[PDB]
């Protein structure tokens, strides 16, 4: 309501003004020539009893 | 006519040179002749150094110059650290800032 | 035959930037507007210069700006945006001779480039674009040419052409492309700068686009005045994929 | 808004840094703050070397 | 520690070809970090007899990127491990392997499992569970190195 | 380097008129008035015709 002088972006009350958000998460992932489970990929598999 | 003339002009950076030793906390600087006429209130200036990586002090002009070799600035602008400006250091303009 | 384990979790990190206001104006008396000059219209000439200055200032601000917020002379907030150098903190070095400066060799340059390829991130791939000055590009070409294992081969006679100009550097991790920045070439010290980056990680966030503004001279004054005004800022996503270099290359 | 923001997270190794020297027979380790929350009962850890 | 030169690298590589093993052959697979691969390329490029030949002008491309090393007894193929790249110290490690000599023994495969929360508890819980093992046949046909840098 | 396969044959020397540098290139031509003068022969003027 009453604020000394003209209104600015710092003049709203609590929580009246939200800022701008990018509503997601940017993921950083390891980079390489081989797959992530590189040693797992090369092997063959045999069952055990 | 036996005489002929033409005109040329170039567009470049707005670069200034300090002439006197300036300690930290001194808000008035001395430059070369007529070099202060090219800056107005609201200009952002940076202290140069060799190569790139200009992470140096930033100044702001806070008052329109009245002489061609004097400048009134605010030191440590934008959260930088005020430091001693040597005799022959150059200064370059990197933009403009204004309040709402 | 044990039970299931306990759980654990973690949270992301947050980043910020501000918007900045840019203004540039021009003024001329009404008498001078009517006068005829050999060079041409004075009003039209001034606007060209002021546009050049405005664009140059915007570019420099997005390269060397620093983030801050304060209270202006009228009690209202004053904000400045931060450039690439502000966001790039992991990968930045100063080449040269002296304390705190790394000596520049081929191996040092190779080591400098290797760090930007550790994390894939998003869309980064294995290529980068670098902006350099003429001095830096010449130094890189000389480094390639002066290498002990490099030769230039002629058949039976020197003929046709001689020299050097290459713009592509190949590394085991990735690849770099070089272009020159016109604003870097003009300045002496700025010609020794190199800016490697991936374009997918940088965007421009604009609150008010650039706009002309007219008739701002004092009321009752015999003159013409104009202005340009805009408010906008910079966003950088994955700084680990970018680097900034100083010194002769 | 004159202010904008974004979030990022990175998938990487789980590392902890010791803070005080530990003898060969002490079962409690001091680490940097908030790092101990990452581990739970049953985890296998190994000492790092250059 | 052993000082690293091209001759030291060759001597390290040579020791895995003395025995034929389980039909291993004359080829091996190497998993490295970025730092080790860069050092190997630098060692190859700095040899006194190596030459890079432009015709009339240094014009198009410069640099180095190769992944095969030939020995009088065999050859090695390189490939960078994503987990080694991230860690500062793991990036200077090398693994020489014979893929036909390493197998994974599985008792129970990985399976999602749901509804692990306590009865009458107002939450959701899930988990992953498995049981695996590793078998390596001829350990003298393989090698491990660290701190290549 | 100037290369011969197994033996020098059929030609030798040097004649080229283009210099290439990262910024641009230079083309060389000889001025007849410069050639016939001793001191003027060691002169080079690079110019933009337009």
């Amino acid at each position: 309501a009453t604020i000394a002088g003209l209104r600015g972006t710092g003049d709203w009350g609590n929580q009246e003004r939200p800022t701008d958000f990018r509503e997601t998460i940017l993921w950083m992932e390891p980079n390489g020539q081989a797959p992530l489970q590189a040693l797992m990929s090369k092997m063959s598999s045999q069952p055990t009893t | 006519d036996p005489e002929f003339s033409w005109w040329e002009e170039k567009l470049t950076h707005n670069r200034l040179e300090v002439k006197t030793e300036a300690a930290a906390g001194v808000t008035t600087l001395a430059v070369d002749t007529d070099q202060a006429w090219a800056c107005v209130k609201g200009d952002i200036l940076m202290v140069e150094s060799v190569g790139g990586l200009w992470a140096n002090e930033i100044l702001k002009v806070v008052e329109d110059p009245t002489a061609g070799n004097a400048l009134k600035v605010a030191r440590g602008f934008a959260g930088t650290t005020a430091a001693v400006i040597p005799a022959g250091t150059f200064i370059i303009a990197i933009g403009t800032s204004f309040a709402e | 035959g044990s039970l299931a384990p306990k759980s654990a979790t973690r949270n992301p990190v947050k980043l910020n930037n501000f918007c900045q206001i840019f203004k540039k104006s021009y003024e001329i008396t009404k008498t001078a507007d009517a006068t005829k000059a050999r060079t041409g219209s004075a009003l039209a000439n001034d606007k060209k210069r002021r546009m050049f200055d405005y664009y140059r200032d915007v570019e420099m601000a997005f390269i060397y700006g620093r983030k801050s917020e304060t209270v202006g002379e009228n009690g209202k907030p004053e904000r400045t945006t931060g450039g690439l150098l502000n966001f790039i903190t992991t990968n930045r070095t100063q080449f040269g001779t002296g304390a705190g400066k790394t000596e520049l060799t081929e191996d040092s340059l190779i080591d400098f480039f290797a760090n930007v390829f550790n994390y894939d991130g998003q869309g980064a791939g294995n290529q980068r674009i670098a902006f350099v000055g003429n001095t830096a590009l010449t130094k890189i070409n000389k480094l390639a040419r002066n290498s002990p294992s490099t030769r230039i081969n002629f058949d039976k006679q020197v003929t046709q052409v001689y020299g050097m100009n290459f713009t592509r550097w190949v590394l085991p991790q990735g690849e770099i492309f070089f272009k020159t920045h016109p604003l870097f070439n003009v300045h002496p010290e700025l010609s020794k700068a190199m800016m490697v980056l991936n374009p997918k990680g940088i965007k421009e966030r604009v609150l008010r686009a650039t706009k002309p503004e007219n008739d701002i001279q004092q009321v009752g004054q015999d003159s013409i005045k104009g202005q340009w005004i805009g408010e906008f800022g910079l966003e950088v996503n994955h700084e680990e994929t970018m680097a900034f270099a100083g010194g002769i290359a």
